[PDB]
């Protein structure tokens, strides 16, 4: 299970 | 390239139920890449309300890219493993990315202190983490 | 309160571009607090081999930390924007701090002139920016 979705920015 | 690490995590004065449904306690950072744990005490949302929820996040901006397999458990006062519970493949890992068990124990199985997962109402949670690169 | 704006990038030339790994281009600095985009053509790291990687970068700031969300988006031959890519949730800025997509589009998919993005060789770039 994960809870995001759409797409994690990086930095 | 294989680095297994682990981590544990202890909640002190678990009982204690400051934490509604949603609601999240995050560990400290940790690394072998940093990571940390999050945990929902009364579930991530309705349908989980009954269960902890137990995530492992990557906090850090890996430079190639991160599988890890994961298993959490629960150490008794013996400093056991039990209740563990094991991701059934890799996942990938990118920076902000979480995963981990929804229902990863029932609320009130840990809480009831016949089964003696919360000895002086401290729960103790450990985390292998195994990253392939 | 939202302050909400944008900055349209034009890169030229761009089937030219030398940059390797790990080397950047910047664009100028706009603002709606001092912010430029940031462009890695051939990736930023192995993780992002063979993609061109997009941030945004807070140039200057007055304050400790500033909290914003981000789109970005390329503008086809229509000045349409296609493949974008969005924050979601806003992040925390500070001075010198970016953030962004090291996977942003592939490289091998950008290049070929077939997919009508890069018209006359120009990359043009669409950030949206909201200060929340
Ligand atoms: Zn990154
Ligand atoms: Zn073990
Ligand atoms: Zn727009």
């Amino acid at each position: 299970d994960s809870t995001t979705e759409g797409t994690p920015a990086d930095g | 390239k294989v680095v297994k690490f682990s981590y544990m995590w202890t909640i002190n004065n678990f009982s204690f139920c400051r934490e509604e449904m949603g609601e999240v306690i995050k560990s400290s950072t940790f690394s072998s890449l940093k990571w940390c744990l999050r945990v929902n005490p009364k579930g991530l949302d309705e349908e989980s309300k009954d269960y902890l929820s137990l995530y492992l996040l990557l906090v850090s901006c890996p430079k190639s890219e991160v599988r890890a397999k994961f298993k959490f458990s629960i150490l008794n006062a013996k400093g056991e493993e039990t209740k563990a519970m094991e991701s059934q493949r890799a996942y990938r890992f990118v920076q902000g990315k979480d995963w981990g068990f929804k229902k990863f124990i029932r609320r009130g199985f840990l809480l009831d202190e016949a089964n003696g997962l919360l000895p002086d109402d401290k729960l103790t949670l450990f985390c292998e983490v195994s990253v392939v690169q």
